[PDB]
């Protein structure tokens, strides 16, 4: 379980 | 040319926020180093230790990356292992270069690895209609979101098991509710990253009474709060006068609460847009006007202030 | 339902596109899988490989990926090659899920995650003021701007050694110039990323003698371009004519171009402004809007189309 | 030298 890089929606 | 600014905020400058994201960008208080564009890292830390009162041990940089989503929120520095990176490029060209300078008070701060996450925690209180900032977290990621309600509960001053109800600021106008709180981070937030924040409450019916009950619909508030400026044409030179609205709002609801205050008639007021920013009255508003304030303040620049002239009209001839 | 949609999109629909981004998303055809969202993607390279007609080695997908910078582009695979990651997982939960597939002949060169980066290649031309898809590369990020020229000029059918001016097409309205061409893709271009395309041109003064000179002229002039339809309110169900103008163009202009269409003077001509969400014309529109085209129409959706309403007289 | 991965220049 990592984490995002960058947001997306 | 050759010198760029690096500025640093502090936690103490996220106390007592209202709106979204850690701080209002304008408002709040920075402070600041010339820097040399080809400067290193450990050279600015090295400046920054001195100036301040800290040890290099006691401190940690979260440079203040903006997002995709249109949030500026604490991010992680992409130095780590051979980098021997420079500050303009470390910065990716920016100038000026703000910065979150975590530190400790009052001992040293702890180890951060990536399996971990920090993350900011606020508690949304329904009675006063406020948000009261509770600090930030390093937890790793693995954990589950029921393993930091002691936490979340202790720094809002409530009795341990307190039964609170979780949210995430996403952005602004989007608060999405964690439903279940038997999942790890990872999964319980939408797209876990550093500047994260949940927003918590009390479960309590006695919140219904209030104004606003859920953060959720706090947040949907302050999106639409929009703060306009009341001017009489027939007294020139007026300022105002400042009531607070919101964009949803029409006519008559504009016209009813400038007449709460106005102590007067909503039939005896009569509206002129606008100016963007030609400074000056213009068409009048017919009191059927099917639009909403968010089409009346639509050619207003976004960093100008809200002007609306009005008149009061005649009750006898 | 427990089913998702995949559309597939070749590059052969690229080819031709006149606008910003690879292909029109409307106007482009797709081949269309219907997966379980719990499927592998093992799986789906499999039935892809067995309908489109190639080896599994000699495809490679480039998931397109929408934007809130205003684009939508081509990306790398999510998958952390590949602990289970369901279909619906690898798209974010997005349905339909459009992906752009990448074959070889009518083998496929290997490509370095962290190191290499794929750009897509446009030749603007002044004179005819139309874009021409020159395929995409694959190259270096330490590879320089200058190494690239001799390929975009024997994609465009140039001579070699052919003078060439560079832009980035960031976004719609959008197109910067790289200055010096002596420095890495990382530092040349906004923020490096596969799928980022650069737009080329020649070197040459007599295309000053052009409507638009140059690619930022060109799409910047695209972005204005909007297509409006116009209806009768009095009272039928919709006789549409739809034409042609600028998100520049103010009240008289949009006016007397509309009235001209129809026959009239601009002064028998009353507009009405576009509700919004709502269903009807409703308000009537001033001949005094201080307001563009622009500020008339956002409103309107991004399917969309824009129109607005008219009685006259 | 690498690649980003997110963009950022909004509407």
């Amino acid at each position: 379980g990592r984490k995002r890089h960058c947001k997306t929606k | 040319h050759l010198y760029m600014q690096v500025q640093i905020v502090a936690e103490d400058q996220f106390c007592g926020h209202q709106g979204n994201d850690m701080y209002d960008e304008e408002k709040v208080k920075y402070t600041v180093f010339k820097v040399l564009k080809n400067s290193s890292l450990a050279e600015f830390v090295q400046s920054l230790s001195q100036t301040m009162g800290f040890p290099q041990d006691q401190i940690r940089l979260w440079p203040m990356q903006a997002r995709s989503n249109g949030t500026k929120r604490p991010a992680m520095l992409d130095n780590e292992a051979d980098g021997n990176k420079t500050m303009i490029e470390l910065s990716d060209n920016e100038n000026p270069w703000t910065i979150f300078l975590e530190t400790v008070d009052p001992a040293t701060l702890p180890k951060f690895d990536d399996h971990d996450v920090m993350l900011f925690l606020k508690m949304y209180d329904p009675k006063t209609r406020s948000l009261n900032y509770c600090g930030h977290i390093y937890t790793p990621i693995s954990c589950k979101i029921r393993d930091l309600l002691p936490v979340m509960c202790d720094r809002a001053g409530f009795i341990q098991d307190t039964s609170l109800i979780l949210y995430e600021e996403v952005k602004p106008n989007l608060t999405e509710r964690i439903q279940d709180y038997d999942v790890s981070l990872d999964k319980a937030l939408d797209e876990l990253m550093d500047g994260d924040i949940i927003v918590f409450q009390k479960d309590d019916p006695e919140n219904d009474n209030s104004e606003l009950p859920t953060a959720k619909e706090y947040f949907r508030d302050l999106y639409h709060r929009v703060d306009v400026i009341f001017c009489d044409k027939t007294i020139p030179n007026d300022p105002g006068f400042v009531v607070t609205l919101s964009n949803r709002m029409n006519y008559f609801q504009v016209a009813k609460t400038v007449a709460q205050r106005l102590n007067t008639d909503p039939m005896l007021l009569q509206f002129f847009k606008s100016q963007g920013y030609r400074d000056g009255p213009g068409n009048p508003l017919r009191h059927n006007y099917e639009g909403t304030l968010r089409d009346l303040l639509q050619f207003f620049k976004p960093r100008q202030p809200k002007k609306l002239y009005y008149q009061q009209l005649k009750m006898k001839i």
